[PDB]
DNA sequence: ATCGATGTATATATCTGACACGTGCCTGGAGACTAGGGAGTAATCCCCTTGGCGGTTAAAACGCGGGGGACAGCGCGTACGTGCGTTTAAGCGGTGCTAGAGCTGTCTACGACCAATTGAGCGGCCTCGGCACCGGGATTCTGAT
DNA sequence: ATCAGAATCCCGGTGCCGAGGCCGCTCAATTGGTCGTAGACAGCTCTAGCACCGCTTAAACGCACGTACGCGCTGTCCCCCGCGTTTTAACCGCCAAGGGGATTACTCCCTAGTCTCCAGGCACGTGTCAGATATATACATCGAT
């Protein structure tokens, strides 16, 4: 089914549980807003990586390997799920 | 009746969300937000709920760590309260575009 | 002592370390002492993360090392925190801190 | 099939460091990568050490000068000191 | 007389094609026989990343292929990936 | 050659021995240097096109460093993909901040 | 005459983007690394080409800690940076801890 | 020595970096961080010439410091 | 000031399911041999780093006014925090399907390797043109009126 | 608005040395041929990813209230900037010495490859205790009166 404005579904609540595990103490309304679209700019910058390696292995499920590969290329290394 | 003034559920939250270590974006909608976000880059691609798992921990890690230079940032500017200039000033001193 | 890893008095072992060196197209020849060295090295590492999580998990008073108690021997450890700076650990968490001008006054 | 892993040796690592602790499968999970990581790390530094000498032979020394380039100064020493020893051990029998 | 190699002349000719009326110099040489070995080693470590990844012990075109998708940006990468099949295709016709 | 037989004016064969001796897999195949060397190509025919560019707006017929640094950090995704590179002699970008400036 | 305070500094500004001469004096940056150098291994040779890089280095790296410097001045609305603007710089981009 | 990093030339590296004002500290602050830069680039690249046998850093060993560092410098045949 | 409410920590039962151990199997490690190449080592050449000296000279250093900027104090309001009833839909859980990861057999073409040959490109040398540099003029600014 | 005053851009002449082209040849890239095995492809399968549906309830949400800080303003005070003058040591040119980078030739010995053997190590099964949960209470503390 087409999938559309799911963006929204990282709720103001939940970027505000980021921040408090973060140490932020006040946060501003307009912060919602941007941090969403910070958040997608960095999805689109693993899961493109992590579609490239999968396009890669001539398979169609996106491993938990390939995404963990895509981070590791990205500075971002990850542990927890294989390496 | 008895209300806390401001300031102090923000710290005893911080506390509680410091303290823990269970995920603070919901399951199912972050699962949704990479199967639209990977709906641009490949059509019919299936998601090991270990991968949708890694993604939202490496997402989870990724926005901590800009929150947490954003709130240096908001201290730097003599504030309390996070805008979103200070997100976009600590974006652009990581390194990132 | 059959076992690379009982000559060398390591855990680690050295055979694998060996073939993943020579099957993993880092050099056309892999000396004999470089596995020992990296096993040892290895071996090294991951008692100094232990040491450190053991000691976290008895602060918290748990017999099983978690990955919050693993997060926490990374990032109290200053050189260890520098090794991975760059790493991010499953459920691991965050330290625990709060900045002075955010207490209340 | 058979899945490599450090499972059984971060086992007896703990056990000579803490004797009555254990460890979860995630936070096995943890150090099996992260012991592939620091495997990745030194084998590719000595590798392009390698390289840079025109050697077509990764032996200990290079590991060592690895070891000293990635790892912070009093870790690097310490372990330096284990790996040399770890070796003379070795060599000696 | 060390025999020290270089692109050099790769690099001229490349200019030339595509600046006729136009020079460089050394220390430009250098920036560019820098570059060129600095993406050479990005993209010849990232295919080899992908050949460990895949347990597969060739490194192919196909390797090469995902290694420039993954480094390049996106209009990059595609004229990238665009000028490498081209390339391919034309070296394959010929025998 | 292998470079006439692809077009191509960076060597097949310099790209394929670099691609044996220099460890990065046990065998390479014969479509990999070409492919390597089309690549290569491409991206220094980008770097030099920008840096002419940027000297012919310099008044200048030979490219320096600066013109490299200018024709990098101008093009936004050559920029991203040189993002960690200090390009030696090659100055930096003239941008003043806009409250820097006098009223 | 006089220039009035802030207009010389945009003059020089102007001046130092667009050249690409060296801005640390070249002796005196040999001699300090020469003095780094003794504390790791004694009688060493370096190269003036290596001395040439280590300077090349040393000038990029304190000129984007500048601008990232200068951007975080400007973000707590000043114009002057000071050792705080520098210590959050270098603390966001993940030098200091 | 570390004073040999003068005023007026961490003045031209932020008049470089778009500075317009300096504080009187940042000079002390910037000879600190740039020790500490050239501290960690230099025991890079005597590690690396310490390893190959050499008494003399070459330039090669400062761009793979570098290199290593994350911070890539073209130039030097890198 | 004493007092009340709400949140946290705790004491303990309870139940679980994730973890440590037993066991079997087989694949990857260990040992012995061979032969081959790569690396250690002594000689040698000779480049390039270190070292000193003078001169003129750009640049670092020092001192002053002040003028702009930082910092502190203060007032306003608004929007962000906190609370609370409401609705949203996430979460848990039983069942069903099948696309597709994963393993396996084959045989094939594609790559390594070795011999011969040759020309591509590296090194060295020589030439002159582009850019370094310098002086007079326009102007484009910057500041005071 | 409008005045002069420096800095800088602009332009022509000069000059110099490094880039662009040519000669030699050397050594690695091309070509032809044989062998071996990596993997591409067809098959089988069976784990798990998707899909669904229902009961529960945690979490999100929108609104009411209010008050604490973001922001603008104003005042002060000070501390960098601009500029001029004295100092200084960076810089360039030139020669000397010699330390060690790099290359060559030789030789040894260290490791790859192969075969045979067998035990550590992984997959699976199973008992059980470290830990998560619901519930009841003592304790801290933050705020209204």
């Amino acid at each position: 089914k087409v999938l559309r404005d799911n963006i929204q579904g990282i709720t103001k609540p939940a970027i505000r549980r980021l921040a408090r595990r973060g140490g932020v103490k006040r946060i501003s309304g307009l912060i919602y807003e941007e941090t969403r679209g910070v958040l997608k700019v960095f999805l689109e910058n693993v899961i493109r990586d992590a579609v490239t390696y999968t396009e890669h292995a001539k398979r169609k499920t996106v491993t938990a390997m390939d995404v963990v590969y895509a981070l590791k290329r990205q500075g971002r290394t990850l542990y927890g799920f294989g390496g | 009746p008895h209300r806390y003034r401001p300031g102090t559920v923000a710290l005893r939250e911080i506390r509680r969300y410091q303290k823990s270590t269970e995920l603070l974006i919901r399951k199912l909608p972050f699962q949704r937000l990479v199967r639209e976000i990977a709906q641009d880059f490949k059509t019919d691609l299936r998601f090991q709920s270990s991968a949708v798992m890694a993604l939202q921990e490496a997402s989870e890690a990724y926005l901590v760590a800009l929150f947490e230079d954003t709130n240096l940032c908001a201290i730097h500017a003599k504030r309390v309260t996070i805008m979103p200039k200070d997100i976009q000033l600590a974006r652009r001193i990581r390194g990132e575009r | 002592a059959k076992t690379r890893s009982s000559r060398a008095g390591l855990q680690f072992p050295v055979g694998r370390v060996h073939r993943l060196l020579r099957k993993g197209n880092y050099a056309e020849r892999v000396g004999a002492g470089a596995p020992v060295y990296l096993a040892a090295v290895l071996e090294y590492l991951t008692a100094e993360i232990l040491e450190l999580a053991g000691n976290a998990a008895r602060d918290n008073k748990k017999t099983r090392i978690i990955p919050r108690h693993l997060q926490l021997a990374v990032r109290n450890d200053e050189e260890l925190n520098k090794l991975l700076g760059r790493v991010t650990i499953a459920q691991g968490g965050v330290l625990p801190n709060i900045q002075s001008v955010l207490l209340p006054k | 099939t058979r899945k490599e892993s450090y499972a059984i040796y971060v086992y007896k690592v703990l056990k000579q460091v803490h004797p009555d602790t254990g460890i979860s499968s995630k936070a096995m999970s943890i150090m099996n990568s992260f012991v592939n990581d620091v495997f990745e790390r030194i084998a590719g530094e000595a590798s392009r050490l390698a390289h840079y000498n025109k050697r077509s032979t990764i032996t200990s020394r290079e590991i060592q000068t690895a070891v000293r380039l990635l790892l912070p100064g009093e870790l690097a020493k310490h372990a330096v000191s284990e790996g040399t020893k770890a070796v003379t051990k070795y060599t000696s029998a």
